[PDB]
RNA sequence: GAAAUUGUUGAAAGGGAAGGGCAUUUGAUCAGACA
RNA sequence: GUGAACAGCCUCUAGUUGAUAGAAUAAUGUAGAUAAGGGAAGUCGGCAAAAUAGAUCCGUAACUUCGGGAUAAGGAUUGGC
RNA sequence: UUUGCUCCACACAAUAUAGAUGGAUACGAAUAAGGCGUCCUUGUGGCGUCGCUGAACCAUAGCAGGCUAGCAACGGUGCACUUGGCGGAAAGGCCUUGGGUGCUUGCUGGCGAAUUGCAAUGUCAUUUUGCGUGGGGAUAAAUCAUUUGUAUACGACUUAGAUGUACAACGGGGUAUUGUAAGCAGUAGAGUAGCCUUGUUGUUACGAUCUGCUGAGAUUAAGCCUUUGUUGUCUGAUUUGU
C-alpha cells in the first residue's frame, strides 16, 4: 500500500480492459485461443 | 545390493550437447553417455563398446544425432577386485529410428 | 509470472488521446491466499 | 604456502576458504604411512591405537634445470623435493598425578594466625 | 658442520607495520650469600 | 575435380594425428563476426572497417611525348535442364 | 566417535580481576525563586518555617566479633518460605500478607581472649573455566557430497533428495521454428531415345522441373508449458554444547 495518497488524475483515473493478450508468448503469436487456432487453420493430419 | 540388469534406453544428446563447441561436441558427447550411464546403473565403471563409438562418431565430430538407442548391460567386475564389483557396458541396438521408443527392459537368456 | 498486454480506452481529459484506445504492458504477479500463522508486536525505544 | 589459491567448500571442514587436493603428495605421504603401520606390525604395536605423533617436513636439496626467457636470456627453473618424516605411536590413557609437595615458607606471624585459627576455630 | 634461510615441537604476544629507552607488575629462570 | 592456372577449396598414393590436461564460460582482453535510422557529425587525417571485384556484351571523358589516359566512367547478362 | 547435554545443589581443583573493604541514600519544576509544615474558598491562596552546603543521613560496640543466662518490649532486622499487587526504556527490579526461624548493643549478668612475643595486607571481594557426584528437565541439527538456476570467476546465493500432488530418465499432448519429408503415383513436363505388328493416344522405357498423398517432415528446453503412460533411485562423508 503507497505511503501518500495520490491526487495525480494520472492516478484516480478508473481503468477499464478492453482486451488481455492470451496469445503465446513462446513465439510470434497469432491465436489467444486454440479455439480460435483451430477455427482458422483448418484441421490437421493428426485431429478428427 | 547389485542385481545383473540389461535394459535398452534412448538418450537425449541434443539437450545435453546444445551449446556445445564443435571440436568437443563428439567427444562431450561420448562423455555424457558415460554420466547417463552412472545416473541409471549406479556404477562408477563404465564401459562403451568400440561399436557404439562409432555409432557416435558416425558424422564427424560436430555431427551426433539428437538421439540414441543404448543397451546398458550392468555386469559383475572381475579379477584383481577394483573398487565397485560391477560395471556397465554401454552396446548400440539397430533400431530404425530412435524416435518415440521409451525404455524397455531386457529379459535375458 | 511474467507480463503481457493490453488494451484500454483513454481517460485524459486534454490529451490527444483522450477518450481513445492505447496499448499498455503489463506484469502479471501469481497471488494465492497466503496464510496467517503469528504475530508481533514492536515497541517505541530511544535506540529505535 | 597459500596465497593466491582457489576457494572451494571443502574447507569449511577446517574452517578455511583456501584448500587444495593435492595428489602427488597425498600419494607420497600416505605412501610413507603404510611403511610405518609395516613397522608397527612388525614391532608388535596394536594396530588399533595407532595416531601419527609426529610428521615434519622440510626441504630436499634442489634441483637446477633452466628456462628461456625473452632476448637471449636463461631463468631458473628449479624442482622444489622434500624431506618427510613421520612418526606413529600407540594411542594411550591417563597420566596419573605426582609432582611436588610445594615446600610451605611462612613468617612467624603467619604461623600465628594458623595455630590460632584451629585454637579458635575449627 | 656457523650464518642467512626452512620443518616439527614448547612457551608468549598481536584493533592499519616491527624493532628501541627509563621504570615497575606478572611468569619463567639464576648467582651469591647465611652459618 | 572445379577453374584461366603449380590459385583457393575437396580427394588417391604416401605420411601424420606430434603442440600438458580436466571443469567451467564472470569482468578485461586477442583473433572471427553481425547490428535498426543516420552516414565522417568521429578523428591531426576515413585510422580501422565496409563497398568493388571473375567472365561475356554495350559504353567510355580531360589531356597527350599519339605510345597513352583505360578494367577510365557508366551499364546489362551469369544456375539448371 | 565409548554416557554426551542442560537448569538447581557441594566438592575439589584451577585462572583470572583498570582495582570491594559500613551504605550508588530515587519527585518534579523553578533560579529576578523554591523546599517543608499547616489552615482554607483548593488558589498564580492564607499563615508559618527553612537555606547560607552531604561536615548530611542511615549504619556503626561483641574471637573478622566466640560461648552463655535474664529482664523490658511486641519493636527492629537477617533467611528460607507463602498472599495479593506493580514494573517493557534495558522491564529481570519494587511493594504488600501471613506463619517459621536466627540475631538484637533496648537493659542487666556469667565465661573466653596472652605466647601472632613492639609493625610486616597478615589473607574475610568476585572472575571465568574444568573434573567427577545426584536432585529435576530435555532427545537436534549444520556442513561435504549429489542436485536446481530465480545465483555464480572460485567461494557465495537460491532449490531438491527416507516411499509421495516425491524426483529423475524416456514416451505422449500443448507451445514454437521452418515451409511441404522420404516413398509412391500421375494424362503435368521443353523433350530424347530403343523394338516392331510403322500406329486411327502404338508400346517399353528415359527427361531439370511440376502435382498429389502433405501447412507435410524435421526440430522444440539444453534457463518453454504439461503429464493417471513407461522405467529407475530414496541413509555415503564430516562437524558442532550454554
Ligand atoms: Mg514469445
Ligand atoms: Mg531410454
Ligand atoms: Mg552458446
Ligand atoms: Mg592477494
Ligand atoms: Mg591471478
Ligand atoms: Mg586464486
Ligand atoms: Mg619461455
Ligand atoms: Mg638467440
Ligand atoms: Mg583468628
Ligand atoms: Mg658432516
Ligand atoms: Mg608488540
Ligand atoms: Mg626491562
Ligand atoms: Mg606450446
Ligand atoms: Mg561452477
Ligand atoms: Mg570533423
Ligand atoms: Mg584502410
Ligand atoms: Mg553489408
Ligand atoms: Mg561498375
Ligand atoms: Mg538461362
Ligand atoms: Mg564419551
Ligand atoms: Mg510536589
Ligand atoms: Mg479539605
Ligand atoms: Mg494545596
Ligand atoms: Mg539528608
Ligand atoms: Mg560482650
Ligand atoms: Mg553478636
Ligand atoms: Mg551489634
Ligand atoms: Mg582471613
Ligand atoms: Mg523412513
Ligand atoms: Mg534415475
Ligand atoms: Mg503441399
Ligand atoms: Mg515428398
Ligand atoms: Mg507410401
Ligand atoms: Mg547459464
Ligand atoms: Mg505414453
Amino acid at each position: 500500500k503507497s505511503l501518500y495518497t495520490n491526487t495525480s488524475r494520472k492516478a484516480l483515473e478508473e481503468v477499464s480492459l478492453k482486451w488481455i493478450d492470451t496469445a503465446s508468448k513462446f513465439g510470434k503469436g497469432r491465436f489467444q485461443t486454440p479455439a480460435e487456432k483451430h477455427a482458422f487453420m483448418g484441421t490437421l493430419k493428426k485431429d478428427l | 545390493l547389485k542385481d545383473v540388469v540389461t535394459r535398452e534406453y534412448t538418450i537425449n544428446l541434443h539437450k545435453r550437447l546444445h551449446g556445445v563447441s564443435f571440436k568437443k561436441r563428439a567427444p562431450r558427447a561420448v562423455k555424457e553417455i558415460k554420466k547417463f550411464a552412472k545416473l541409471h546403473m549406479g556404477t562408477d565403471d563404465v564401459r562403451l563398446a568400440p561399436e557404439l563409438n562409432q555409432a557416435i562418431w558416425k558424422r564427424g565430430v560436430k555431427g551426433v544425432e539428437y538421439r540414441l538407442r543404448l543397451r546398458i548391460s550392468r555386469k559383475r567386475n572381475e579379477e584383481e577386485d577394483a573398487k565397485n564389483p560391477l560395471f556397465s557396458y554401454v552396446e548400440p541396438v539397430l533400431v530404425a529410428s530412435a524416435k518415440g521408443l521409451q525404455t524397455v527392459v531386457v529379459e535375458e537368456d | 509470472a511474467g507480463m503481457t498486454t493490453i488494451v484500454r480506452d483513454l481517460d485524459r481529459p486534454g490529451s490527444k488521446f483522450h477518450k481513445r484506445e492505447v496499448v499498455e504492458a503489463v506484469t502479471v504477479v501469481d497471488t494465492p491466499p497466503v496464510v496467517v500463522v503469528g504475530v508481533v508486536g514492536y515497541v517505541e525505544t530511544p535506540r529505535g | 604456502f597459500n596465497s593466491s589459491i582457489g576457494r572451494t567448500a571443502q574447507g569449511k571442514e577446517f574452517g578455511v576458504t583456501k584448500a587444495r587436493w593435492p595428489a602427488k603428495s597425498v600419494k607420497f605421504v600416505q605412501g610413507l604411512l603404510q611403511n610405518a603401520a609395516a613397522n608397527a606390525e612388525a614391532k608388535g604395536l596394536d594396530a588399533t591405537k595407532l595416531y601419527v605423533s609426529h610428521i615434519q617436513v622440510n626441504q630436499a636439496p634442489k634441483q637446477r634445470r633452466r628456462t628461456y626467457r625473452a632476448h637471449g636470456r636463461i631463468n631458473k627453473y628449479e624442482s622444489s623435493p622434500s624431506h618427510i618424516e613421520l612418526v606413529v605411536t600407540e594411542k594411550e590413557e591417563a597420566v596419573a598425578k605426582a609432582a611436588e609437595k610445594k615446600v610451605v615458607r611462612l613468617t612467624s606471624r603467619q604461623r600465628g594466625r594458623i595455630a590460632a585459627q584451629k585454637r579458635i576455630a575449627a
